[PDB]
């Protein structure tokens, strides 16, 4: 989000 | 039907849930068990983001109990499997050019959607990965993430037979490393862990080297017996074993990154520059990759080590977990 | 004969060499060009280990004046050049892989053997490379390392056609970088930079965009501007760089590290993981590398920047190195 | 509503035809757009069984007018395409690799489905790949499958920037082949046909040689002023253009095969082993493959040579087809 | 001298020879062995052109009994070997891009250089590879082509563990290679031969299958048992097999062609275009290859099937492998 691993996914 | 529920103190309350309705394309596994993986150790943690109420649980199989409408894929009676690759997109960069896990409206079981570790799970048909007759389904749940993952990564690892690689972490995941490694992709191994009972079960199962990398420079040993690994696989939750890795591959090297802790490894840029390492993360597997991960548990090429519990130890399991007491995965059984 | 010689408190001594006589396999160049790279500063600073009494060098450009028993290759009258691949041992997992650069056994232009910063230098003639004749001596130097080894940076980072590049550092190798990536790979290119005469400069030859990461978020740009660059090149002297290329590029994209500042990244777990993000080293090029570096600029298709100063001033161009005043090269002139 | 339907004796007959009602996932398209490739020729034609009663046409394009029940990836009003590549199955070891197109389960549009080249066409949605806001109908019917075909195939000849390109016939398929690898890959390309206004074409549009393989030896003369190309793609129909590619390459190259004639190529072994040459077959492409040729196209690297004409004018355009007398696509125009 | 001379008639004249004095980068070796190769039957018989009066031989294994100037990479007493691969340029687009069988001046032992089938061979030093100490030098005469070879196949073939590939001729070369791909490969395999008695130690060594082409359908009998072989290996001296193979693997699926008869194969074009197939042609291996497949040998992995002739016996040898009676290789004694 961006980066955000695995919380930033849709 | 009984859950294992994240809650907002980072533990788990076993609760009572009653399932939706099917959607079409779903299907309601009954559940026979799941594996506890260290990735639900970091999601209950909050590592990842507040969780509070998901179903934990990512090595999941199940019995089809029910399908909903438009189904095909799955019928009732068959075996099959809750993985962290729940459902991709299926059109897109990353699911049409072999590449779906790295999808970005991906669903994963254990975190973003209900999970496998209670007695139902709701699945999408098309992605629950059917288990093959001759692997029995304690195993198959140690395949379904630790499994897949660790073949994944080895693939990717580009490792070619008789070449050496250096197996950091030998827990769930590092110890069925190990298994393909030697027994599927016929590299020499190095395994490298700080917990001797981990290096113990790693030459049982025929480790050529083991090292305690808390006790031994590993880099440094490596290095002088084997003049370098070609190749890594990082499945430790600790950022020193990547760092490690980094001077324990030979020039040109590939260190393959697994492990999940939340922490940054450091890269020495002339390192990485003149000795031309490559430093690459590897996530879950295709659907391919589980079936073919599957079948190679099936033909006993590798060998789960896995202990069976009941849903009510779970946060025990944890504490065993966290402490570096469990060997090889335990696995929820749900079992009559 | 004059030569740019490291001294022991890290500046450049422009005194007398005498060369020895050939022996087989080897050619003398009489020097007509060496562009001054920031490897070469590197050097003479010690970043690498004392190399006090070295001639500093490897973007030579020369003509043959003489050839030693057994040589073939070259002939009295050919241009060829001297770059910081100057020899490789033809013989081991490296050489024979077509990963010739990464030759443990490697000699190196400047830094392990004698340089081309002087007026005549010694070179083995198998890996002398010869300049095309449609390219001028100037900005061949230019190709012989900041070229080559972005050419070879590019290739290495799978870029493909329509897709978007951020380039870091946009100086003698990222200008270059810049020109590879838009005019050869047809990429869009992001252009990053903390000078803005650089990315000036970058904008001027066809930089889709174009950032200043002192005074912005780069990654963040990008990612924003973009969707995030399939790959990344960098070639600045600075860890930032590196640790901002890390959150500019999209899941499964490249990073390919080319700078050699005395540092470590960062590189973030989780991100690196369940993002698949690759993180490569690149050096230099081998000899094929070379060749078709050097052929894309006689065909125009890359301009190097080059201003041609006399040997004299070569500690003064090393502190326009450090202030960041030049654009491209600056090429050492020996021609009388 | 109007559509093309092969006949017996291998004809088309424009006939009246009304539509089945929408299924889940799928999509009712008001075509406006379809392009005549020369694979509905052999169709029609029986080379591939009979298909006697098929609606032809795999290069549409369509406004989408209904959606079925669950679909959410085309919405009325979205611009659509049908391709060869009509539906995959999702889920099988090519599907998942990245290899879709080579799914056991396939279904080709103007095939084994009702295709395009109608008034109106059923899709099935989350395959109707859709098309970009900056790019016209016609144009984009021919990226549909002449487009994407040839994109993929440069793509997988492992072509480098710089390097000679063989192109084997320079009609609809070849001449977008020649504006992909000269536009996008960057290639030096030789277009070769039996047909002078093809090759003139082909000349206007930058072809770096041009060679009429009636009037000269092609594979000889590519020998000679190139030293043999990198690569090849060979597009079209007849045997001896697949035969010549393989004596046109240098060692090493690779030939890829796309054209469909119902006949036996002939390799050399010892040619082919001695000098370590590749051939391989290339099928359109994924839906991600034609989203990028699409994007070219969009932004003006490549521009599809087209002329538009009525259905009524199917058998006709088959003829000029079979008599090589089309430069560039002929369009089934459905448009007011 | 003795040395095993081809003649105008195609037979071999057993010759006794005064070798010239060695010349820079050259070394005189004292021959143990030299397996006999199918290769060198097409070379007596004329298949690429007369030869007579050349020495033939490339499985040889000799000792260093004199250096000549310059030479620094083997010194008397050493093991090596002369190979197929004798001298490359070492600097070209194929010797310095991992290519180097390719070389287009290569030498070849036993066709355009005198070969290692005689009492004393001249080799070039640096190309001579050296067998490993525990690694018999009759073995290690079959690894120097039958082995490397089909080492480098397999490995070219992209078979994974686990996969099905079909071996073609399981003669010297095919025997080995079953035994590569089975044992370090890991692979699934079908043997297919026109002869019993070569399949009968096919099933004997490991062949998951084997089939007769001659009694039946092979590739039929393939797709039906396998679904399609994932890869193919051609060593057979027959166009048949190569013809064979092309419809014995499934779609996406590689034939490696291997095998050197003065024929021609078909490849019918559809089934190459719309299934995928692959076919790329083999060149024994580069220096590292040969490395790597010596040490699978010499560490047990692939244990070549010898049988030790006297020189005398060669015409008769030669005859006994166009009858197909040799199991594995014929190994040509010059010890003791
Ligand atoms: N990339 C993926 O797709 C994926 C899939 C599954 C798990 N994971 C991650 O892999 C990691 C391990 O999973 P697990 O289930 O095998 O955990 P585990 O608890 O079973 O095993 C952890 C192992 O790491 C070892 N370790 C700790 N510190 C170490 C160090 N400094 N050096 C070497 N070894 C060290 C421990 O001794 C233990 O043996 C977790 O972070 C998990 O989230 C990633
Ligand atoms: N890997 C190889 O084979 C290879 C070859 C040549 C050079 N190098 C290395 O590449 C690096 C650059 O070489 P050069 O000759 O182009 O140096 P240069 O001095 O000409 O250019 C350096 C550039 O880096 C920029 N920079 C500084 N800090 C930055 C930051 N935080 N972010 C972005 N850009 C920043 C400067 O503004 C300048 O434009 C050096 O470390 C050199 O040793 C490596
Ligand atoms: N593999 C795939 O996915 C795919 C996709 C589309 C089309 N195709 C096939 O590609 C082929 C060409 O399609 P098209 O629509 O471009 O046909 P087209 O009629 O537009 O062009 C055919 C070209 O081949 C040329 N030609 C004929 N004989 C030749 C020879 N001996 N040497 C060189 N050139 C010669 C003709 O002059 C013409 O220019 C057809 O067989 C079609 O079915 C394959
Ligand atoms: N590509 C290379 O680098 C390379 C290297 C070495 C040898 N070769 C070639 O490989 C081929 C075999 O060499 P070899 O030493 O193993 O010969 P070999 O005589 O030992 O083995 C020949 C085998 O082919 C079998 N065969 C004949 N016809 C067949 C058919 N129709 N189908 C299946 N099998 C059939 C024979 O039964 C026998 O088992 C020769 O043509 C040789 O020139 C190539
Ligand atoms: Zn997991
Ligand atoms: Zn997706
Ligand atoms: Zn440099
Ligand atoms: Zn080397
Ligand atoms: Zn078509
Ligand atoms: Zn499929
Ligand atoms: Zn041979
Ligand atoms: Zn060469």
């Amino acid at each position: 989000a961006i980066p955000n691993p695995l919380l930033g996914l849709a | 039907m009984k859950a294992a529920v994240v809650t907002k103190d980072h533990h788990v309350d076993v609760t009572y849930k009653t399932l939706r309705s099917l959607k079409h394309g779903e299907a309601l596994l009954k559940m026979e068990c799941c594996g506890v993986c260290h990735t639900d150790l970091h999601v209950k943690n909050g590592d990842f983001g507040d969780k509070t109420g998901v179903i934990l649980g990512h090595e999941g199989i199940g019995v089809v109990a029910e399908v909903g409408p438009g189904v095909t894929s799955l019928k009732p009676g068959d075996r099959a499997s809750v993985a962290w690759f729940y459902e991709g997109c299926g059109h897109c960069e990353y699911c049409n050019s072999g590449n779906e896990t790295l999808c970005r409206s991906v669903k994963n079981a254990g975190y973003s959607v209900d999970g496998g570790m209670a007695e139902e799970c709701i699945v999408v048909a098309d992605y629950a990965v059917k288990v093959p007759d001759g692997l029995d389904s304690a195993a198959a749940s140690s395949i379904t993430c630790a499994g897949v993952t660790t073949y994944k990564a080895v693939k990717l690892s580009k490792i070619r037979p008789g070449q050496w690689i250096a197996i950091y972490g030998l827990g769930g995941l590092g110890n069925l490393a190990l298994q393909y490694a030697k027994n599927v992709f016929n590299a020499k191994v190095i395994a490298i862990d700080v917990n001797d009972e981990q290096l113990k079960l790693a030459t049982e199962m025929g480790a050529d080297l083991a090292i305690n990398s808390h006790t031994e420079d590993a880099a440094k040993i490596v290095q002088e017996k084997t003049g370098g690994a070609h190749a890594a696989v990082v499945t430790a939750v600790a950022k020193a074993a990547f760092n490690s890795a980094v001077d324990a591959v030979r020039a040109g090297g590939r260190v393959v990154a697994v492990g999940l802790p939340p922490e940054s490894m450091s890269l020495d840029i002339p390192r990485l520059v003149l000795d031309g390492i490559e430093v690459v993360g590897s996530l879950v597997g295709t659907r391919q990759d589980l079936t073919e991960a599957f079948q190679f548990a099936a033909e006993g090429k590798v060998v789960p080590k896995v202990a069976l519990r009941p849903l009510a130890d779970i946060n025990t399991i944890f504490t065993e977990m966290e402490e570096g007491k469990i060997r090889g995965r335990m696995v929820i059984d749900f079992r009559h």
